[PDB]
């Protein structure tokens, strides 16, 4: 029963992770595939409020200011659509949207022709090993 | 001749009737004028 305790000092936690939900309580409650927040109600131009879904398409020409001070609404603002950049406030921008990668970890082979592979290895040494250890050259 | 002694001083008096009542009526637009609105589309002239 270590779920069964766990939530004991996570669920006391859980309103110090509330604390941060705490900066915006709006619109009830970084990978995306495009950028949308809810009516964005923190924000020349002085506040920046940008949404590309089915409603309320928004576009901005300015920028690279704060008005939001880092975070703001649903979280979400940065690249997507391509087209646009939200840079300034600590984005989370250029990540992964909704799709399908195959990642693993120690693809983990041994040996197995070394016949002609002596100086044909090298060759493949040569391209991912030899720019991670003398650059200078 | 005596008429621009009063004059001078009651259009000068008017700059913040006529001119500043441009930004003086915007205090509850400029809150609708602020991004978080909903855009739209001109489909007729």
């Amino acid at each position: 029963l270590k779920q069964t305790e766990n939530d004991l000092k996570d669920i006391e936690a859980r309103i110090k992770e509330k604390a941060g939900v705490k900066e915006s309580d709006t619109g009830l409650a970084h990978p995306l595939q495009v950028a949308r927040c809810t009516k964005i109600i923190k924000g020349e131009d002085a506040k920046y409020v940008i949404n590309l879904k089915q409603i309320a398409k928004f576009v901005v020409g300015l920028g690279e200011r704060v008005s939001p001070t880092d975070i703001e609404e649903g979280m979400r603002v940065g690249v997507d659509r391509s087209k646009y950049n939200i840079e300034l406030p600590l984005p989370p921008r250029i990540d992964p949207s909704v799709t399908m990668m195959t990642v693993e970890e120690k693809p983990d082979v041994t040996y197995s022709d070394v016949g002609g592979c002596k100086d044909q290895i090298e060759k493949l040494r040569e391209v991912v090993e030899l720019p991670l250890l003398s650059p200078e050259r | 001749i005596r008429i621009f002694r009063s004059e001078l001083q009651r259009l000068s008096h008017e700059n913040n009737v006529m001119l500043e009542k441009i930004k003086d009526n915007k205090e509850k637009i400029k809150n609708n004028r602020q991004l978080p609105y909903l855009v739209a589309n001109v489909v007729e002239v």
